[PDB]
């Protein structure tokens, strides 16, 4: 019975910023590796970011470098996605996921192949108007 | 003159090294080997071993010596945690899962098993324990699965923030690097000349 | 000390098209956020448009939307208000102004609040038959 | 440990974190905290901090390790620019205003300051540098305000088109979005065990 619960999202105007939060009930962070994926309407899901288990090497995708940041606080057992300078084609739904081990980029592997064991319900962000 | 008693069979060393599946580290299997002849030559013609390190005995001399109460136990770990299976070592396995005494007389054998103990999409049948109240004394098996309280808030009600499940699974995937691929480990422990012998090997 | 200069205006008919030019000398666009305001006689001033930062996220108001198109070129540093298919009530004087930061609806603030820095001198327009 | 439990000079953290007004990014003030005992406990009971981040030293072990010549510097930036105050990053602030060394040990602190460094109608006082010729070496302060030539036409000291002032002010208003309030940032910097220690603090 491990749930991952998300908070954030809403109606943000381009040039704005949010902070998405993913909280783990059963499992603990700094032992798992959590990441963010996103789904657009009519499109397939793609990765956004990854943090590893110990300390944390932060891995970002080719669309969101320099704009987004990922940060993990182990006191409240939360992981945080600070999104900055949102353009119009960022309208999507965001999922947080967790997988045991230092899973993202170990050997000839990378986290864009979505096979994470824990998932979430998702929150909707909307950058328009 | 040399005299050794009458012994029939040849020890189940092929049975413990060649098995369908091993056990997790938190619940390592243990087998008692006795009343057989221990010819340690079926070990060499098995695999190109990643690590064959013996403490207290020298690897060529185990045929022409013998001993009592030889113990065989086996489990599966990853690449970088092989060095933790040693006396006087610390770490996640060595302090919480499997602890060896400082004065250890035995051998440690490990080899790669990426082709068998790994599958696409992750193999989640090999676990290891993250949290206990204290450390682990040597040769203790801890199978109990209860929720560990990490915070000041007493989490009686199970599965909440700052009250964690004690078991985490190894995520084994075939395309990993060598430091995170599974490794089958078999550790032999025996006592050298303070008790009557029960296993010796080549008779003459 | 920093001056911003307008050009345009004249005697036009309904349906005419002209290109108002606000030229900035001291400060640079694509970092400041410019917009246009107008003052009809006997009325209170209101905005016409607002370009934010460097991306370009055009705003229009209800009384003026559907007829004006705002544009900016970064080579000559002169924001352009392309006017099309006007009516007779658009007789006023147009002022351009630029305020640092992405001022066009950066949250709970809308640029109708005219505490707006670097005010210009303006150009008069007439539309009549 | 005689008159009081020693503890004479308490280190001047209180005037740095709590001040009447901070300086802009291009003119960041800098302190020379030395010759005292450093109580790394008073910073926690200050504000609900937005960022508490550092490398090479861990937030609970600053008390039991010590050093000399700790440096503290302060400025205020935009909310969407806090991520650039870190080693190895790039941006407007991280390249033209304030640069950290790649091998940096020291803790960066940020908290929101809408209610103090913002006002109705715009607070046109806090500025930042926007153009320059080249990049910046780590730990430098540039004050010079001259024209910048961006085009092929050489511009004189008279302000004209294609030549621009390097300084623009954050227009701070209380009704902005989250990434556009002021965030007061203080950055600590210090070396670990390569000099005669001067500041260490009372205990662990």
């Amino acid at each position: 019975q491990v749930q991952l619960q998300e908070s954030g999202g809403g109606l943000v105007q381009p040039g704005g910023s949010l902070r998405l939060s993913c909280t783990a009930s059963g499992i603990a962070l700094h032992t798992h590796a959590t990441g963010w994926f996103r789904q657009a309407p009519g499109k397939e899901r793609e990765g956004v970011s990854c943090i590893s288990s110990g300390d944390g090497t932060t891995y970002y995708e080719d669309s969101v470098e320099g704009r987004f940041t990922i940060s993990r606080d182990n006191a409240k057992n939360t992981v945080y996605l600070q999104m900055n300078s949102l353009k119009l084609e960022d309208t999507a739904v965001y999922y947080c996921a967790a997988d045991p081990g230092a899973v993202c980029h170990s050997g000839s592997y990378y986290y864009t192949d979505d096979d994470f064991y824990y998932r979430g319900q998702g929150t909707q962000v909307t950058v328009s108007s | 003159i040399v005299r050794f008693p009458n012994i029939t069979n040849l020890c189940p060393f092929d049975e413990v090294f060649n098995a369908t599946r091993f056990a997790s580290v938190y619940a390592w299997n243990r087998k008692r080997i006795s009343n057989c002849v221990a010819d340690y030559s079926v070990l060499y013609n098995f695999a190109p071993f990643f690590a064959f390190k013996c403490y207290g005995v020298s690897p060529t001399k185990l045929n022409d010596l013998c001993f009592t109460n030889v113990y065989a136990d086996s489990f599966v770990i990853r690449g970088n945690e092989v060095s933790q299976i040693a006396p006087g070592q610390t770490g996640n396995i060595a302090d919480y899962n499997y602890k060896l005494p400082d004065d250890f007389t035995g051998c440690v054998i490990a080899w790669n098993s990426n082709k068998l103990d790994s599958k696409v999409g992750g193999n989640y049948n090999y676990r290891y324990r993250l949290f206990r109240k204290s450390n682990l004394k040597p040769f203790e098996r801890d199978i109990s699965t209860e929720i560990y309280q990490a915070g000041n808030k007493p989490c009686n009600g199970v599965a909440g923030v700052n009250c964690y499940f004690p078991l985490q699974s190894y995520g084994f995937r075939p395309t990993y690097g060598v430091g995170h691929q599974p490794y089958r480990v078999v550790v032999l422990s025996f006592e050298l000349l303070h008790a009557p012998a029960t296993v010796c090997g080549p008779k003459k």
